[PDB]
């Protein structure tokens, strides 16, 4: 043994594995697998949870009631808050499922294994000799799942106001936050749809323009896609016809004829739009919100003129008025 | 009878089947809820 | 003959590309474009939805719109010398007839657009993969902005043309029609969401997996314009995600194929939808879940939930949402929680 | 000939002074809220 | 629970039919010569 | 308006038949 | 037995996702 | 060979089998329409026209 | 090839392939009907839509019996 | 209910050390050229 | 070369360089409208 | 009142000390 | 009328290299779409009236 | 017979075609002003 | 609190993400490829194929 | 990588561009001042001055209530001093 | 519309089509009446739809 | 009628899986070169 | 890895898939009826 350890070392750093367990990946792995195992089970079989500390218990598991559109892993207690709950803080198990315990125990692991997916993500890319930034890409993402599973929680106070594990949970997530925050109002989260919907648009972009500027070595009657052969020297497509086309479509100067400078853009634009957006759902986590435009144009006498941005607060508030029915016993919603 | 000269092979690659497979399966699990209504 | 050297003259390359299909196009779409930047600043919605909606009586940029007509109107077409307007143009503006003007006139600027593509294509010789791709946004377009409202009362329940115009639009779709609960909105979401993941990951995935062609850092110089040798590591790529993911292409043409079919099959998917929503046929909810929610009290899902938020949302917006119905609900009626 | 650089450093300045004055406007038009 | 009748059968075909065609296809694929 | 997908992608597939499969050479473009 | 439907096409997922990752096609280069 | 979606193509030019595939189809629609009347008789209830 | 009795008869109507007619043959014509068609659309089409009345016609669930 | 606190610190520390311990290693070493 | 003046890209870029102006002069004017 | 002749001057103040260097041409 | 459409489209399966279909000039498979579409359209209007 | 409607309708089928007029015209003549081969 | 709060959350984000960003690069600029795979030493190309 | 069109760079550089549009870019902007500042705008658009909203009691909002009769049924509301 | 559909039958069973249009439209192509009939086949569901 | 409610889907499976077994063969069979 | 020597082709002639399914479908036939019960 030319040392256990030493081999140890080669063999997780090994690039010879077909699945890459990393050093990230030594922590990511089990971290993993605990957040799926228990999800899963959770899912499934999870009984009602009380998430407004009201004593008001939501069951959103399969076996109680639900399917997959409506079911869903609820939020810890709020009589809990931002109190860390792991299994061994509960006189039973039996208390653990009633507030909410499974949650921390899902997110919590979830957001470490993803960050040290991320790790990854740049391991692979340095044992392989490639340039990394992927994992760069990636954060993007991961800095959601972290504002809408940690940040928005800690700014609120308590892990119960973080969006709940399933379909319709989110769908509820989304309404409330809109009526609390007025999202729609708010730049970040506009710059957001503008990367995804932009994203989506390129995305065809791009797609279209190369699969059709493909140059010719199929049959008529023979799928053109067996016109490339893995481990290619040359291109398949013609990027400079591609060019030529769009170049038409708007004009020359509009239009790429770099492929570097084509898929820089391709990786930039959502990537920087989804970070705002990101970066909005953490900053309405202290409660900065969108504009407020209501009551702004008023007539010569002070009657109030609405705009369609009144017309917005009028839904806002008929959310606000209805969410979480019991839970409220005073004036103003601070938390 | 003469053995009709417009037939081709058909074909199906191991990957297009797993692509195929996914995509029943995953529309089932989001169409099943409204099917059970 | 003049049809060919009508023809040559159209064809020939300029900055900006004319051909037949711009007789069609740059009329609608300018007109399209300039209707809207009309209205944005000048025309008011007052006498159509009891709303100011142009700067010049204060609106901004984001409170601003070119508003439906009334829902008097029904689904006239609203014509500048019609019934309504009769020739004149204020009253026009004043009827919302810049919203049929706006609707109409860019609605055939997308079919100009589109024939274009195909035209320019033809010409440069390329397959027209870029005109079945803009399907997806003239399905959407023609059943939110078209089939929708004519399946409605009236153009008035069609998206008003304006930021905080269309925000109404998407929470009025939730309140309404839990639009979000909706099997084809998902599949859209998972379209466009899904979609802007494969631009950012195979952008990423290019641009990190590139060969060395330059001395410099910036390796933007270092490439070549007259195509050759594949400018990124394709085999690299493939084992890298292979790796990472457990899954990874290795065919680009299939690769760039996926990448037209996941956004555009997704709008395609949220306009269906919608042309249910139009005869209002939606996927409002569960019946297995109300019967059990009426007999046992202590029944609650998330989905339970989000219905209370609707019945909030249709009891406090319909008042002003509405005018033409002239709601009056007394405070009492009015559903609230504890509190608040 | 007048050089590029100041063509666009003066069309720069001359947008933020017309876009600013919109900005302005916000706390005072009709757009106000008083 | 209060459920459809037919969801069961529907989930079902829904299922099989379209898998059980690309899997013929496969096969069939798979087990040409050369 | 499923059928409308229909009729583009055919009559594309008409007016294209040639460049269907792939393209090839030249590098002609921006010059009548 | 909406349960067991649900479980089922899931468990069914994952069995598709285990055969995709390590029984795909071997990706051969070159020579292909 | 052929990719799935394409199986219908060895018709393009054969219009004796293109015959044969339409009267099959005519034959489907016509077969539905006959059978889904029979449905609707097995179901309707004409016991109140008001 | 297999001959038969009514692919005989029918062997006329079916042989003309390729024939076309010189240059612009009834193309200017078409375009006439073509730009009535379009005319007769959009009145049928205003009628419906109430934006072209006609007394004598009243486009609703009345003028029946 | 107490072991259970313990046994889990226990393999969170064995896993944190292996990754402390790995990085520490001599990882630049671990790549293609320059090493 | 010896470039022409008015050309078809001219057209197309007043079309919308003339209004637009235009409208940011009126816009600018209304920053100052108040009751 | 108008503290905008402030800002003018130390604005095109900026421009200004690139500018006399583009006369004075050198070390750009 | 099902039935019977299915019988005929076995028949004309078995039967598809009709001479019908190959054109004399060029001995090869062929559709004069022109003429058809006025013989079929002759058809439709003389149904449609009848109707 | 010739209601205010149809007045309106020919009026918009008049102004409609001198648009179309006035198009082509342009067009049809300044295609016709240069083009060599 | 607010202002102070969100200001401060976006600088420390995009300042991981710079982190990130630099680290990755000097990694590569280190061991030396942070400019490119050598087309000629390919690594990959000379790795067992795990397929 | 050209057509006929006056490179944009050239003449955005020429000083005879900018002898022309320094009277043809201001031109416009006061002419479009002067379209708001002269209330004429608001006759163009039949859009509402700050006045005009209500009448000084009502309350109630001047909704078109149908389509043949709207643009008469309008030019009423403007009757009541609105 | 009957008559006038017997009228255009016999026409288009005379008449031939004019070069420049079996050119454009791409006649003695089969797989064009399809993408001409389709546009007319949704063009008559989107007005009964519609009625 | 008063039925067994899996009656349907036992049939139906009970038709299909096989029958579809069968079919994944022959078609497999078929498609073998020489 | 070694391409294992111990794999043969399989085969299901025509015949065998008519007399197959005749066996189902006849069996469905015979079954149906105590499975609706
Ligand atoms: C694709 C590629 C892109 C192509 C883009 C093409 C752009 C062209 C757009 C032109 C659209 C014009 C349609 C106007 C219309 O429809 O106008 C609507 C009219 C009917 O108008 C309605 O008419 C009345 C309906 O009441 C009915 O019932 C009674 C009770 O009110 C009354 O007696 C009334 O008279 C009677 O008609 C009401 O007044 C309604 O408010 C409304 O005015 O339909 C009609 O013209 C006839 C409808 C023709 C079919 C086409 C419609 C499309 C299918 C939509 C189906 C909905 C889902
Ligand atoms: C007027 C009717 C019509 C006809 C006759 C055709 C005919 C044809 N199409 Mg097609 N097509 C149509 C409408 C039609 N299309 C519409 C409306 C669309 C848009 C949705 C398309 C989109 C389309 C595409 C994208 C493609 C074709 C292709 C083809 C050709 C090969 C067909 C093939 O092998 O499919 C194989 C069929 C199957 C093995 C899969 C069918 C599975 C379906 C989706 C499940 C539903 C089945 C159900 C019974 C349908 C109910 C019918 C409903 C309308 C009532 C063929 C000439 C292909 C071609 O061009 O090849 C080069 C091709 O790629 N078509
Ligand atoms: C022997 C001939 C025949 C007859 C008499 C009928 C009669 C009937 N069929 Mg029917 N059918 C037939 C053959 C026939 N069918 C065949 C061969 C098929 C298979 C394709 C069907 C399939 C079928 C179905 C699926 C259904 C019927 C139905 C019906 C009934 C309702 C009729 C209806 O409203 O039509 C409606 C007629 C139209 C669709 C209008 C067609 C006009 C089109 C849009 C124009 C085409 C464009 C044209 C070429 C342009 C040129 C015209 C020119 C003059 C300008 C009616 C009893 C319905 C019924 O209630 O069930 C029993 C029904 O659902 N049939
Ligand atoms: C070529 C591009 C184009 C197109 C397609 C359209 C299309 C349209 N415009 Mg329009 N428009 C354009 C350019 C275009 N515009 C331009 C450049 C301008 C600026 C001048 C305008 C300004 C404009 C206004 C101000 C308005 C429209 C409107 C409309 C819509 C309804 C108008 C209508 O009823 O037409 C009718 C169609 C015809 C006139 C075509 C007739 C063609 C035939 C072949 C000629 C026959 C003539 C002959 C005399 C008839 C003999 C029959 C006999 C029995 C009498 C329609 C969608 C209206 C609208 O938006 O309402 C909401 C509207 O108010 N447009
Ligand atoms: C809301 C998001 C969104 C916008 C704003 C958008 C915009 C555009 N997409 C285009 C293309 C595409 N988009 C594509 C796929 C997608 N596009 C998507 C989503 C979007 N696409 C998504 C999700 C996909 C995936 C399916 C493809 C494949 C293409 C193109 O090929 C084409 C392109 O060239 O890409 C660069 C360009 C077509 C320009 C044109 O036709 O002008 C001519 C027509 C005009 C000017 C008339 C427009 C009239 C419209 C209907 C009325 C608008 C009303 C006002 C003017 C606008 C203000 C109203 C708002 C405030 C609400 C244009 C920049
Ligand atoms: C840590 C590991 C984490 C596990 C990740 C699991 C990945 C799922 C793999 C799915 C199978 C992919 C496949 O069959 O295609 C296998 C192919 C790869 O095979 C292809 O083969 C050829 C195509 O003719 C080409 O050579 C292509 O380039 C490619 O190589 O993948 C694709 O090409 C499509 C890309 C999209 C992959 C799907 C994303 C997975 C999303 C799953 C969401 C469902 C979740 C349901 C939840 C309940
Ligand atoms: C030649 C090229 C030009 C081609 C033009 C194409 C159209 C471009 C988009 C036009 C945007 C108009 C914005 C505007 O006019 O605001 C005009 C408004 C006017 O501001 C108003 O002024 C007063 C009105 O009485 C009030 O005080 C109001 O409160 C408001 O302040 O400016 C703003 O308030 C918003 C600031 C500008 C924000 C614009 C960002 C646009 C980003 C999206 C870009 C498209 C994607
Ligand atoms: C509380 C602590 C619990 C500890 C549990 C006990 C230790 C782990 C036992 C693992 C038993 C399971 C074996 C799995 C085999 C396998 O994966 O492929 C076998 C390959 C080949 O391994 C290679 O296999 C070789 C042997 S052979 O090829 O298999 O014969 C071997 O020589 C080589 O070293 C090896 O890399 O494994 C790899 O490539 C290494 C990566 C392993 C990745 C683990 C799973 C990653 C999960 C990520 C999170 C997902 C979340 C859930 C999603 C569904
Ligand atoms: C209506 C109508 C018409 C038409 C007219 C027209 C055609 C107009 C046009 C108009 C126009 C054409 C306008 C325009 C405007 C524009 C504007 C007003 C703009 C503004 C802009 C701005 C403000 C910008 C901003 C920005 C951005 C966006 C980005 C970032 C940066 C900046 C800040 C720069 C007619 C008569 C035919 C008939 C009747 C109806
Ligand atoms: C042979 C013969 C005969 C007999 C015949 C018969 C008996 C027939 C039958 C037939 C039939 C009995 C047929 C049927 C058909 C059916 C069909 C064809 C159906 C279809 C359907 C569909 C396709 C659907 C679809 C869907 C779904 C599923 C869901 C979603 C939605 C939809 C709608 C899409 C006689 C004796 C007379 C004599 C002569 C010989
Ligand atoms: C392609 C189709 C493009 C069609 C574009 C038409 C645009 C012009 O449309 C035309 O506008 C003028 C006003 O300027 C209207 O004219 C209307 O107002 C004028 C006064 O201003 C009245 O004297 C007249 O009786 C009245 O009809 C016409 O009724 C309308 O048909
Ligand atoms: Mn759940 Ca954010 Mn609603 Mn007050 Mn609690
Ligand atoms: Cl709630
Ligand atoms: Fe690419």
């Amino acid at each position: 043994s030319a040392n256990l350890w030493e081999r140890f070392c080669n063999w997780v750093t090994s690039t010879d594995n077909r699945l890459y367990v990393g050093w990230f990946g030594v922590i990511m792995i089990p971290t993993l697998l605990a957040a799926t195992i228990c999800f899963v089970i959770a899912f499934i079989a999870a009984p009602p949870v009380d998430i407004d500390g009201i004593r008001e218990p939501v069951s959103g598991s399969l076996l109680y009631g639900n399917n997959i559109i409506t079911g869903a892993v609820v939020p810890s207690s709020n009589a809990i808050g931002l109190h860390f709950y792991p299994i061994w803080e509960a006189a039973s198990l039996d208390e653990w499922l009633y507030n909410g315990g499974p949650y921390q125990l899902i997110i919590f692991h979830f957001l470490l294994g993803a960050s040290c997916y991320m790790g990854r993500q740049w391991e692979l890319s340095y044992r392989l000799g490639m340039r990394p930034w992927i994992c760069v890409a990636y954060s993007a993402p991961l800095a959601s799942a972290f504002a809408v599973f940690l940040i928005y929680p800690i700014g609120q106070g308590s892990f119960s106001d973080g969006m709940p594990l399933g379909i319709s949970g989110t769908f509820n997530f989304m309404i409330v936050f809109q009526a609390e925050h007025n999202i729609l109002m708010h730049p970040f989260h506009q710059l957001g749809v503008a990367g995804v919907f932009g994203g989506a648009l390129f995305c065809a972009m791009h797609g279209s323009l190369v699969t059709s500027s493909l140059i010719r070595e199929t049959t008529e009657t023979e799928s053109a896609n067996y016109g490339y052969k893995f481990g290619q020297e040359e291109e398949t497509y013609n990027i400079v016809a591609a060019h030529g086309y769009f170049g038409r479509l708007i004009f020359q100067y509009a239009s790429f004829n770099n492929s570097r400078s084509l898929h820089f853009f391709l990786a930039a634009w959502p990537v920087v739009g989804v970070w705002f957006t990101a970066l909005g759902i953490s900053t309405m986590a202290f409660n900065l919100n969108g504009f407020n435009f209501n009551h702004s144009v008023i007539d010569a006498k002070g009657n109030v003129i609405n705009t369609w941005a009144d017309i917005i607060n009028r839904a806002n508030l008929g959310m606000e008025v209805m969410h979480e029915r019991n839970a409220h016993n005073f004036p103003l919603d601070l938390a | 009878m003469e053995p009709n000269p417009n037939r081709q092979p058909v074909e199906l690659n191991r990957t297009s089947l797993y692509l195929g497979l996914l995509l029943i399966l995953v529309l089932a699990l989001l169409f099943s809820s409204y099917f059970f209504n | 003959g003049w049809f060919d050297i009508l023809d040559d003259w159209l064809k020939r390359d300029r900055f900006v590309f004319v051909g037949w299909s711009g007789i069609l196009l740059f009329p609608c779409a300018y007109l399209a474009l300039g209707g809207w930047l009309t209205g944005t600043t000048f025309v008011t919605s007052w006498y159509t939805h009891g709303l100011a909606s142009s700067y010049l009586e204060g609106c901004n940029f984001l409170t601003v719109a070119v508003s439906t007509p009334a829902n008097s109107m029904g689904h006239s077409l609203l014509l500048l010398w019609g019934p309504e307007a009769q020739g004149d143009f204020t009253r026009w503006c004043q009827l919302g007839g810049l919203w049929t003007f706006i609707a109409l006139h860019g609605a055939f600027g997308l079919i100009g657009f589109m024939l274009r593509q195909f035209e320019i294509a033809r010409l440069v010789g390329v397959r027209p993969y870029n005109a079945i791709a803009f399907s997806a946004p003239i399905a959407v377009f023609v059943s939110v902005f078209l089939i929708y409202p004519l399946g409605q009362s009236s153009w008035f329940f069609a998206p008003s043309f304006g930021v905080a115009a269309i925000f109404r639009f998407l929470l009025f779709f939730q309140g309404f029609h839990n639009w979000t609960l909706n099997p084809f909105h998902m599949m859209g979401v998972a379209g466009v969401l899904g979609g802007a993941l494969l631009c950012a990951i195979h952008g990423a995935t290019v641009e990190n997996t590139l060969f060395q062609d330059g001395e410099g850092a910036s390796t933007f110089r270092a490439f070549n314009p007259t195509q050759a040798e594949e400018t990124y590591s394709m085999v690299t790529a493939n084992r890298f995600w292979s790796q990472i993911f457990g899954i990874a292409f290795s065919n680009k043409r299939w690769l760039h194929f996926f990448m037209l079919f996941v956004p555009v099959t997704g709008l395609w998917m949220s306009a269906i939808g919608v042309v249910g929503l139009a005869l209002n046929l939606r996927s409002y909810d569960f019946i297995s879940q109300e019967i059990r929610a009426a007999e046992d009290p202590e029944f609650e899902t998330f989905y339970t939930k989000n219905l209370l938020l609707n019945e909030g949302i249709r009891a406090w917006m319909a008042p002003q949402d509405q005018p033409h119905e002239n709601f009056v609900f007394p405070e009492e009626v009015l559903p609230r929680g504890n509190a608040l | 000939r007048i050089p590029l650089w100041i063509v666009a450093t003066v069309a720069g300045m001359g947008v933020i002074v017309i876009v600013g004055l919109f900005f302005y406007g916000a706390y005072a038009g009709l757009g106000s809220s008083l | 629970m209060e459920v459809n009748q037919l969801g069961l059968i529907a989930t079902a075909l829904f299922v099989l039919v379209p898998s059980v065609f690309l899997i013929i296809l496969y096969v069939q694929t798979e087990s040409q010569q050369k | 308006l499923l059928f409308f997908f229909g009729h583009i992608w055919h009559g594309a597939r008409t007016l294209f038949r040639d460049v269907f499969s792939g393209i090839d050479p030249e590098l002609s473009p921006e010059q009548v | 037995m909406e349960t067991i439907t649900y479980v089922f096409i899931f468990a069914c997922i994952i069995a598709l996702f285990f055969f995709a990752i390590f029984f795909r096609e071997p990706p051969r280069i070159t020579k292909k | 060979g052929l990719p799935w979606y394409r199986v219908h193509t060895v018709l393009i030019n054969d219009p004796g089998r293109l015959i044969a595939a339409h009267l099959m189809h005519t034959a489907l629609v016509a077969g539905w329409a006959g059978s889904m009347a029979l449905y609707e008789l097995a179901t309707f209830d004409p016991s109140d026209p008001v | 090839a297999r001959r038969t009795w009514l692919g005989d008869i029918l062997r006329p109507l079916n042989s003309e392939y390729g024939k076309v007619a010189p240059g612009w043959g009834t193309t200017p014509l078409m375009a006439v009907f073509m730009g009535l068609f379009l005319v007769f659309l959009l009145i049928i089409l205003e009628i419906y839509n109430s934006t072209l009345i006609l007394d004598g016609v009243n486009v609703s669930w009345k003028a029946l019996g | 209910m107490e072991t259970l606190k313990i046994t889990v610190y226990i393999v969170v520390t064995f896993f944190v050390l292996l990754f402390v311990f790995g990085f520490l290693s001599g990882d630049p070493a671990r790549n293609p050229k320059r090493k | 070369v010896s470039y022409p003046i008015f050309t078809v890209r001219w057209v197309a870029v007043h079309t919308l360089a003339v209004p637009t102006i235009f409208f940011l002069g009126a816009i600018a004017a209304m920053q100052f409208i108040q009751r | 009142i108008a503290q905008l002749t402030m800002i003018a001057m130390i604005g095109i103040a900026g421009p200004m000390i690139i500018f006399l260097l583009a006369v004075r041409r050198g070390n750009l | 009328l099902s039935g019977l459409l299915f019988l005929a489209a076995c028949w004309h399966w078995v039967y598809w290299d009709l001479e019908l279909f190959r054109d004399p000039r060029t001995g090869e498979p062929a559709l004069d779409l022109p003429k058809m579409f006025g013989i079929h359209l002759f058809l439709a209007g003389l149904l449609c009236f009848g109707f | 017979t010739i209601t205010p409607s149809l007045k309106g309708f020919f009026i918009g089928l008049l102004s409609g075609a001198v648009v179309l007029g006035l198009t082509f015209a342009v067009l049809i003549a300044i295609s016709q002003i240069d083009k060599v081969q | 609190r607010s202002w102070l709060a969100t200001s401060h959350f976006v600088l420390a984000f995009f300042f991981l993400v710079g982190h990130l960003w630099h680290a990755g690069r000097a990694r590569a600029a280190a061991a030396g490829f942070e400019k490119g795979i050598d087309r000629e030493s390919e690594p990959v190309l000379s790795m067992p194929s795990l397929d | 990588g050209t057509t006929g069109e006056r490179p944009f760079s050239d003449i955005i550089t020429s000083v005879r561009y900018w002898v022309i549009h320094s009277i043809t870019i201001p031109a416009l902007f006061i002419a479009g001042w002067l379209f708001v500042s002269t209330g004429l705008a608001y006759d163009v658009f039949g859009t509402p001055r700050p006045d005009s909203y209500y009448a000084q009691e009502q309350r109630s909002i001047p909704l078109v209530t149908d389509r043949f009769e709207a643009k008469q049924q309008v030019e009423t509301f403007l009757e009541q001093l609105k | 519309a009957g008559i006038v559909g017997i009228i255009a039958g016999l026409f288009h069973i005379l008449v031939r089509p004019p070069q420049r249009l079996y050119k454009a439209l791409r006649m003695g192509n089969i797989e064009t009446v399809l993408s001409s009939s389709i546009a007319a086949v949704f063009f008559a569901a989107f007005v009964v739809a519609g009625t």
